[PDB]
RNA sequence: CGAAGGCGACUUUCUGGUCUGUAACUGACGCUGAUGUGCGAAAGCGUGGGGAUCAAACAGGAUUAGAUACCCUGGUAGUCCACGCCGUAAACGAUGAGUGCUAAGUGUUAGGGGGUUUCCGCCCCUUAGUGCUGCAGCUAACGCAUUAAGCACUCCGCCUGG
């Protein structure tokens, strides 16, 4: 089980939330990002991705995976304080991958806030 | 000469790496040699010799 | 897409940055946040294209 | 619209003289068998609304030739009303 | 008169005889019905870029046509997705 | 590119039409354009895919001194498209359409012209244009000045206090 996975994260606008899980999706176990007492303008944090990424990533004890290869499928506050914030953990974070959703013009978006 | 879309090797020189087409403008070609390479590139990108994305 | 490997993780998060800069990903998903509309789509690929 | 070889097949058999083309007689299957072939070609596409009046611009262009061939000779009028089917 | 040159792929776990069999009901439809085909560029080992099909291969096969009533390629795109060896086709045509 | 409303992943079908060049030919075969015929943006009258997203109307939470307002979503037709239109926009280049003539420079789109050549690139003629600066003339001035509101000709339409 150990030394393989992915630590697939979603780095939303708010709520940063982290599942690793192994290359082949399984979701060993994942972390709600306010879990920290974030409710209201507080789960856009670096800190939301700091120690709810470790609250699942330290406390993983399941496969005990060294080798992360984190991924991030979104922008955010705590992206970049999610990438180095995974590895506050210090879980040798390897190869980040920037594969986020862009479509070729997708569907018909949303209206402007006035 | 009009170039094909099996010509990849003077023609890959003109595209961006990571799955997309770079302009006219930084490639240093004329319009009808863009438009005429392009044809080259779509018929080598919508059929998968060259991809969308990966 | 791109492994940062061989060296710390700065200038790793200064090269998922910079993947990120050189990129029509995120720039993307900011394009596609809400609607402009085709009277008003010309006015940013003039006032940014036009004069340049 | 209209093929090169077509129009110079025309001239070989309805021309008025040696390098004729431009002749009132040498725009008329010209013109209306590509309305024939328009008549057909928008029966397909209903909404070939341009190339509509592609060929309704020089009915004129051919009316004004036969409207030419009022005043110069009216025998060459005669001879190319009953040459081929024109009504008025 | 008008020279149309599709472009299909097969399965490409396949040997070369049953390929071109395959492609000999192809040579059917894109060879004969006065055709006078110049040449048929059927690939062998190409590398099919995205999953169709979950592919470990690809083989192009570029077959001319040239017909003044273009039946044959029309034809075999009515026949493409009802088959399940016929995955593309890319017609061209130049004057 | 399209007259205009407009036109955008493409591969193909049927085409429109633009343009250059050689200019072969008919010997002005033209322009306006009342009538008439079309298109006609969006919304609205309705059908079938529509309610995935968006979203009038409606809803919820609080803010705020004030709500359900600026904040937010859920969400109805309407949306998307096809099937009928209505005949309306700042549909404005706020300049009707065709022809002669008078300072320039400056890019750029297509075709023809080349000099060196280039390892496909430098310089330059021309056409049609796409643009940007800029005489004389102009107006009340703005600003226009070869993609005239300058200097002339032809036609239609419109106007003469609120």
């Amino acid at each position: 089980n150990i030394e393989n996975g992915v630590a697939h994260i979603r780095s939303t606008f708010n709520n940063t939330i982290v599942t690793i899980t192994d290359e082949f999706g399984n979701a060993l176990s994942w972390s709600s990002a306010g879990a920290l007492g974030f409710k209201g303008s507080k789960k856009s944090t670096p800190f939301a991705a700091q120690m709810a990424s470790e609250t699942a990533s330290k406390s993983a004890m399941e496969h005990g995976l060294k080798t992360v290869e984190v991924t991030v499928k979104g922008p955010g506050p705590g992206r970049e304080s999610a990438i180095r914030a995974l590895q506050s953990a210090g879980l040798e974070v390897t190869a980040i991958r920037d594969v986020t959703p862009v479509p070729h013009n997708g569907c018909r978006p949303p209206k402007r806030r006035r | 000469t009009h170039i094909d879309y099996k010509d990849t090797e003077l023609l890959k020189r003109f595209i961006s790496e990571r799955g997309k087409i770079l302009p006219r403008r930084v490639t240093g070609t004329s319009a009808k040699y863009q438009r005429m390479l392009t044809t080259a590139i779509k018929r080598s990108r919508h059929m998968a010799l060259l991809p969308y994305v990966k | 897409t791109v492994v940062r490997k061989n060296e710390s993780l700065e200038d790793a998060l200064r090269r998922f940055k910079r993947s990120v800069s050189k990129s029509g990903t995120i720039q993307e998903v900011r394009k596609r946040e809400f609607y402009e509309k085709p009277s008003v789509k010309r006015k940013k690929k003039s006032e940014a294209a036009r004069k340049r | 619209a209209i093929s090169q070889e077509r129009k110079n097949e025309i001239i070989k058999e309805y021309r008025v003289h040696e390098t004729d083309t431009g002749s009132p007689e040498v725009q008329i299957a010209v013109l209306t068998a590509e309305i024939n072939a328009v008549n057909e070609h928008l029966r397909t596409h209903k909404k070939d609304h341009h190339s509509r009046r592609g060929l309704l611009k020089m009915v004129g262009r051919r009316r004004h030739l036969l409207n030419y061939l009022r005043s110069k000779d009216i025998q060459r009028y005669r001879e190319l009303i009953k040459s081929l089917g024109i009504r008025r | 008169m008008r020279t149309y040159e599709v472009m299909y792929i097969v399965r490409p776990n396949i040997e070369e005889d049953a390929k071109k069999a395959l492609v000999e009901r192809f040579n059917g439809i894109l060879a004969t019905e006065g055709a006078e085909v110049l040449e048929a560029k059927d690939w062998g080992k190409r590398r099919l870029a995205y999953e169709i099909n979950d592919f470990k291969d690809g083989f192009y096969n570029i077959v001319r046509v040239k017909s003044d009533n273009n039946k044959a390629t029309d034809e075999f795109q009515r026949l493409a997705k009802i088959s399940d060896d016929i995955i593309r086709y890319m017609v061209i045509r130049e004057d």
